[PDB]
């Protein structure tokens, strides 16, 4: 129904919904994780198992994709999973059609391009940071190694790696929320809930496929 | 939490090197017990044999 936004002015226009929706994710990430690190135990108590099994999962998709030096990049990929996992699970589960902002919807931080192309650039700096730290500053992975005539293929591969990784995450969350927006207008909520469970299924997966592929460009730059 | 992952793992691993060290020390105790009992035995054998031949 509504694909628009209201802008907030600080000299330029920025989206009110994106900042506001994102803040809840930030408060629900730091507010729930830092309640278990207050008094840890040797044998993990109730509630610390879930935050440990997440951290052991992030070490899986870092070590398999990067290699022996996964351990500096764990807090980066740990953010790019959890900031995108919780942002999608906040959209389906937190009831925000009761609250009415006077100009726009509130579903997810990733419904605008402004989040998803920023997260596609934060993972784009990361494989230029890893690409220019470990290897030489003069020549790095874009250097035309197998054949010299592969130059326009590999220049354009620089542009497609943040762009295809952005519109993957941008579209499937915007699609999932719109199916919720459209089907409510037709029918009460007892019908679209299997479609929401099909959506909440892929809502967490597109976060997982982000952080898996985000680590996969790190290991390519280190070679 | 990273330290906790290491702490439980290093401690579990540490016990492993400790139990291996204890088994190597019990093997060296068995070898020193071997050498000390055969030390007393071969002491007596050589001493009685030499002193026997000499005073014969």
């Amino acid at each position: 129904v509504g694909q628009h936004f209201y802008w907030q002015i600080g000299g330029f226009q920025i989206h009110g919904q994106v900042l506001i929706t994102s803040w809840v994710v930030i408060a629900i990430l730091l507010g729930s994780a830092a309640i278990a690190v207050r008094s840890p135990q040797t044998i993990p108590t109730g509630g610390q198992n879930f935050f440990e099994y997440v951290l052991e999962f992030i070490r899986d998709v870092s070590k398999t994709q990067i290699g022996e030096e996964y351990r500096p990049w764990v807090p980066f990929i740990g953010t790019m999973f959890l900031f995108i996992f919780v942002s999608n699970w906040s959209g389906a589960l937190l009831p925000w059609k009761i609250i009415q902002l006077p100009h726009g919807e509130l579903a997810a931080p990733t419904n605008d391009i402004n989040t998803t192309v920023a997260l596609a650039l934060l993972t784009s700096v990361a494989y230029f940071y890893a690409g220019l730290t470990k290897k030489g500053l003069g020549y790095f992975g874009k250097y035309i190694q197998p054949t010299p005539i592969l130059l326009p293929i590999n220049i354009l591969e620089d542009f497609t790696k943040p762009l295809s990784l952005s519109f993957r995450l941008f579209g499937n969350i915007l699609a999932d929320e719109l199916v919720v927006v459209v089907l409510v207008s037709l029918v009460p909520l007892v019908v679209p809930i299997p479609v929401m469970f099909l959506g909440l299924f892929t809502s967490g997966i597109q976060a997982l496929i982000f952080a898996t592929l985000a680590a996969a460009y790190i290991g390519e730059s280190l070679e | 939490l990273g330290d906790f992952m290491d702490k439980r793992d290093a401690s579990i691993k540490e016990q492993l090197s400790g139990v291996k060290d204890t088994s190597s020390e019990v093997k060296q105790l068995e070898e020193q017990a071997n050498a000390v009992m055969r030390a007393a035995r071969a002491e007596i054998s050589a001493a009685l044999n030499k002193m026997k031949k000499e005073t014969q």
